[PDB]
């Protein structure tokens, strides 16, 4: 109706009547406390706001002359980082979503559940027909050691039956030999200290 | 140190979150298009 | 632009660089080998993975002649 | 036209100035498809007539790269065609002029790769790691 | 697997009537593929190496079912063992 | 010293008063739910699309 | 090079070539202005860092940048950006059937009266006409010449004369 | 509708005369798969048009997939793991639609599906949330694997028999089964 | 292989969407070309907001 | 060829209906003849410059004083038919803009927060 039209305009310019300047925005953390539907509305309200606003300004504007300046102005600043507001809590939540999607979606691909033609897929051991071997060594071994001694003797190929050989450390060792490297640099250090402090009085 | 040169503005909520930094950035500009505050212009060439 | 920039192309050693690529096979011009695996490799776990008796075989020096590319000079001993 | 005093073109002369998005876009392979190679030297599953999901193949296997794919497995014997395209992804994405100040001065020599034109920074240690490790030498 | 490993090329079909209506089918790298059953054995390089092949993997068979594959393994084995 | 400032600047009809505001209706959990589903569907979908012509 | 010329008496650096090539940013800001459909870097760069961010965040899978609910998309279903203003001098004391928008130069003649429908309730509209007027360019005291955003101007035709009355 | 536990089908391999398979559905755990696979046996059909309405239509509106598990065919059949068909718009395993829309989904009975024992009927689908007209029957020991993907809606009651019937035709090159295995006739037992 | 090959494709578009393109960190004709002096200051955003 | 449809280069009928720039919702399967690479930075231009002088007598796209923004037009909503001159192909592209009302509290909300 003209109801409609009267939003648009200002109220109390309307009745010549000086406009209040309103007494803050919404901060973020306000917001924060908001559920989704309620962001949207005052999105709504402050959007209307805005055009309300914004076609003021462009009045005002229009006939400078006569009118003067637009007065308490300092809304549309306030309006403006209200709605920058609502979109920084919203772009939080969205990445937060995005962030969990994300990781749900891929331990989905690492179980391997898709298949292209609508179906299951075949069963996890029916294809591999492998068997790994774990071998303990008190020292180190050249893979090609193992790989002739282990290797398959019946088999004529030159892998011998063997698919792969890989060599590992547990971490603990590794730990324990990162941990005596750096005591054996701190050692030659104080070895050195000590000859070099205790030469001249010798 | 300074991670930026003196002269640069400074863009970001109060935080240090860059999220949303082009909103800033377009705010600002929009801004030293027509500002909101503006008195009457004294030029003769004026926008209406 | 290049996802999954290959790997150095003969690395297979533990302690010491690749060859220069190019002797190994492709293109030519530089004197000496890289891979970021063994350099951003900490150096003790390079010597954690080692034994005195495997540095020493990688460790060795052939002089002029080139090991994977027969009969000729290795490359970068030549001065280009 | 680009000769007047209209103001056509005389956004025309600074407009057309600046440059364009590029990415290095290397040749594809119409002719050798290297994703086809998959089912190449397969043997079959006579029941089920599908491939043997055979072990072996993938150590033998030559990672062909690409763009719109990350790598391609490829049977070794057939991966001797592919010879440029592996030299296409070591190289630097860019023209070679771009990057050029990496060759000129010295120390960017000694601290950057050429090996088949990719400049990229070896590993380089930082002030502190250099101090405490000629520290403790004692040196 | 192998038929997927030879070159495809897109062009008209007329011109590929026309290049071995002359010789130039041959030429330029380009040949054509015709899936053969039986083939010439006599000067035959392959051939000659692959049936070879066979002939020692048929003899390293004979030394397996006789049993002294188990016994070069096992002193293998053995001098690893006393090494 | 404080910056203390106009208090005298108020707008009560157009402004919403602080108990209002202060309102907490972010019950995150079942909202994350429905985010997190949506964007699951999506995801999957086009990955079985990427299946398909493959 | 019949001769060659004395180049050993140069240190090497590049001279600017003569016929200097003009900075690409526009600098006209009048009716004629032309939008520069060249793309740098810098807007597929700022583009990456609108969007997810790019530096830093891990890019998420393709299938939720081509979708409906990717934020940039998300956030323009469910928080839409217009601003639809209108001239005064339209609906000021007069009667008149056709007030006048300005309007986002994106929207077209149906989302405008989506949005009067959905949004400001305004049910009966006949049609609207679509005229696109380049931005209000101004020059202000110093002569920084500045030119305020692009616009659409909307004739409005409804069934009911609508006029908003001024008290005097 | 719970009483309508029963859904059958009569299926024929090649030339073989049709064997009858029923069904057993779980309306209360799953009320729409099932909801979906008891009236896809039972397909009506029954819009008969006239001259009119063929000269109003000027479609052929039976031109449609018409939703019936009638001349419908296995089109996965593997040895030892399960028996997949049931596909309408085509009989070649893809393309699935179901009786709301394209596909349907149902997350919160999806979460719920545990495959256990062998004779056991879910739907056979792409993703976890698209569901069509596809079933398979498992005839495996265990499937534990198909737990957040899949939905078990029903079990099979009677002829197992049918299913290891079907189960041992060969496969041709083609990856179908070389003997076609058909739907011929369904129907609900309510 | 079909499911690898659509993995593989996924992952190499979002390193290629990760990689490029490729703008550098830092390089001194950022500040370089940054740098306006106070006349041009002034003349770039003056409003009459200041003196007003 | 041209990924844009035929009918955006010469018109939909003799008159040059469906001829110039149109820009497309990048979520629509749709697609324009805007394209911003080098090789096709001319014909754009070619249009934003000169339009297009059609052999009907008018000009095209642009015969005025305001060259338009190719990159600001509404999206590529259709394609033209001869009987209903539009025909809507996508409808999903046009903004259906809908705000919830009177839903809980939403009434007692007012634009602005107050101050202490
Ligand atoms: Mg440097």
């Amino acid at each position: 109706s003209a109801a409609a039209f009267y939003e648009f305009v200002d109220n109390n310019f309307l009745n010549n009547k000086r406009p209040p300047v309103p007494g803050g925005s919404w901060t973020v953390e306000v917001l924060r406390n908001k559920s989704l539907a309620d962001l949207q509305h005052i999105w709504f309200l402050l959007l209307k706001e805005r055009n309300m606003l914004k076609s003021m300004k462009e009045h005002y504007l229009r006939h400078q002359e006569e009118l003067g300046a637009m007065p308490a102005p300092s809304r549309l600043k306030m309006i403006d980082e209200s709605m920058r507001n609502i979109k920084r809590v919203v772009k939080e939540r969205d990445e937060e979503a995005t962030a969990r999607a994300v990781e749900i979606f891929k331990e989905r691909l690492k179980r391997g559940i898709y298949r292209y033609p609508p179906g299951p897929p075949p069963p996890p051991g029916a294809h591999d027909k492998t068997s790994v071997v774990k071998v303990e060594l008190s020292c180190y071994v050249e893979e090609e050691r193992l790989r002739e001694l282990f290797g398959r003797y019946d088999v004529f190929e030159p892998h011998k039956g063997i698919v792969r050989v890989e060599l590992k450390l547990p971490d603990e060792v590794l730990k324990q030999k990162e941990e005596a490297e750096q005591l054996w640099t701190q050692y030659m250090a104080e070895c050195s200290d000590v000859k070099a402090y205790h030469q001249w009085s010798t | 140190q300074r991670k930026l040169p003196k002269h640069f503005p400074v863009v970001q909520a109060s935080d240090g979150s860059s999220l949303l930094r082009e909103e800033t950035i377009a705010c600002m500009e929009r801004e030293r298009r027509l500002p909101h505050n503006m008195g009457k212009l004294y030029s003769y060439h004026r926008p209406y | 632009v290049a996802p999954w920039v290959p790997p150095p192309r003969h690395d297979i050693k533990v302690t010491m660089p690749p060859p220069p690529g190019g002797e190994v096979g492709g293109r030519f011009g530089v004197s000496q080998g890289y891979s970021d695996r063994l350099a951003r490799t900490p150096y003790w776990k390079r010597m954690a993975l080692s034994t005195y008796k495997l540095r020493m075989m990688e460790n060795a020096t052939r002089y002029p002649m080139s090991e994977h590319r027969p009969g000729e000079y290795d490359i970068r001993y030549l001065p280009t | 036209f680009k000769q007047g005093q209209g103001m056509f073109s005389h956004q025309l002369k600074r407009l057309l100035q600046k440059k364009s998005i590029h990415r290095y876009n290397w040749d594809p392979l119409p002719m050798y498809d290297p994703r086809k190679l998959v089912h190449a030297s397969r043997h079959m599953d006579v029941e089920t007539w599908r491939e043997v999901p055979d072990p072996h193949w993938d150590e033998r296997s030559y990672l062909v790269p690409d763009q719109m794919f990350y790598n391609i497995p490829v049977p070794p014997e057939y991966k001797d065609a592919y010879w440029w395209r592996e030299l296409q992804a070591r190289r630097v994405q860019c023209p070679v002029e771009w990057v050029s100040h990496r060759m000129y001065n010295k120390g960017d020599r000694q601290r950057y790769d050429f090996q088949d034109l990719a400049f990229r920074k070896k590993f380089e240690f930082s002030y502190e790691e250099v101090v405490k490790n000629a520290k403790d030498m004692r040196s | 697997g192998f038929v997927h490993a030879l070159p495809h090329d897109t062009r008209d079909a007329l011109l590929q009537e026309w290049e071995r209506m002359h010789h130039l089918d041959w030429q330029f790298g380009k040949a054509v593929y015709t899936p053969r059953s039986k083939e010439n054995v006599r000067g035959n390089l392959t051939w000659l190496r692959e049936d070879r092949h066979y002939d020692q993997r048929m003899k390293f068979m004979q030394e397996v079912e006789s049993g002294e594959a188990r016994a070069k393994h096992m002193k293998l084995i053995a001098e690893a063992a006393g090494n | 010293p404080p910056v203390n400032d106009e208090l005298e600047v108020g707008d009560p009809l157009k402004d919403t008063p602080i108990q209002d505001a202060d309102e907490a209706t972010y019950d995150r959990e079942a909202e994350q739910a429905v985010l997190v589903d949506k964007r699951l569907e999506a995801m999957e979908e086009h990955f079985v699309q990427s299946l398909k012509q493959s | 090079i019949h001769k060659g010329w004395r180049t050993w008496e140069y240190q090497h650096t590049r001279p600017d070539p003569r016929p200097f090539p003009d900075p690409p940013v526009n600098d006209y800001f009048g009716r004629s202005r032309i939008w520069n459909p060249i793309a740098c870097k810098l807007g597929y760069v700022r583009k990456k860092a609108d969007e997810w961010g790019w530096p830093n965040k891990p890019p998420p899978p393709t299938g939720l940048r081509h979708s409906q609910e990717f934020f940039p998309f998300f956030f323009e279903r469910y928080f839409p950006d217009a601003e639809v203003r209108l001239l005064l001098d339209s609906v000021l004391n007069n009667e008149t059937k056709r007030p006048v928008f300005q309007i986002p130069c994106s929207m077209s003649k149906v989302e405008l009266v989506n949005y009067l429908k959905n949004i400001y309730g305004i049910d009966n509209v006949v049609r609207v006409e679509v005229r696109n007027r380049r931005g209000r360019r101004y020059k202000n005291e110093v002569g920084e010449i500045k030119m305020m955003d692009d616009y659409k101007v909307a004739v409005v035709e409804l069934d009911t004369p609508v006029s908003v009355e001024l008290k005097q | 509708m719970r009483i309508s536990e029963r859904a059958f089908m009569d299926i024929a391999i090649g030339t073989k005369a049709p064997r009858r398979i029923v069904f057993k559905l779980f309306p209360r755990k799953c009320p729409s798969a099932v909801k979906n696979f008891i009236e896809l046996c039972s397909g009506n059909v029954s819009t008969d048009t006239y001259e009119s309405g063929n000269r109003d239509k000027l479609i052929s509106e039976s031109a449609l997939p018409q939703l019936t598990y009638k001349n419908s065919t296995f089109h996965r059949v593997e040895k030892g793991y399960l028996i997949q068909g049931g596909d309408i718009v085509t009989g070649r395993g893809t393309e699935q639609l179901s009786i709301y829309g394209g596909t349907f989904s149902a997350p919160e009975e999806v979460r719920a599906s545990v495959f256990d024992k062998p004779g056991l009927v879910g739907t056979a689908s792409s993703s976890p949330n698209a569901h069509g007209s596809q079933f398979f029957i498992l005839t495996a020991k265990e499937a534990n694997h198909l737990n957040g993907t899949c939905i078990c809606f029903g079990q099979v009651a009677d002829g197992l028999d049918v299913v290891q019937e079907i189960e041992q035709v060969p496969i041709d090159p083609s990856g179908f089964p070389s003997l076609k295995v058909s739907i011929v006739d369904c129907g609900v037992l309510e | 292989p079909v499911y690898c090959e659509a993995l593989r494709r996924e992952r190499a578009r979002e390193e290629t969407l990760m990689k490029w393109p490729h703008v550098p960190e830092w390089k001194y004709e950022y500040s370089t070309y940054t740098r306006k002096h106070l006349a041009d200051i002034v003349q770039y955003n003056y409003t009459n907001v200041v003196d007003y | 060829k041209n990924s844009w449809p035929e009918w955006m280069d010469n018109g939909a009928d003799g008159t040059g209906y469906g001829i110039g720039l149109h820009r497309t919702h990048p979520l629509s399967r749709l697609r324009g003849n805007l394209k911003r690479s080098p090789s096709h930075v001319p014909r754009v231009l070619g249009m934003m410059i000169q339009g297009v002088w059609h052999k009907s007598g008018v000009k095209l796209y642009f015969r005025g004083g305001k060259p338009p923004n190719p990159s600001v037009h509404p999206y590529l909503t259709g394609e033209p038919c001869p009987l209903y001159g539009w025909k809507v192909t996508d409808e999903s592209v046009i903004r259906q803009f809908n705000m919830p009302s009177i839903d809980g509290t939403n009434f007692r909300y007012k634009p602005y927060v107050a101050l202490q």
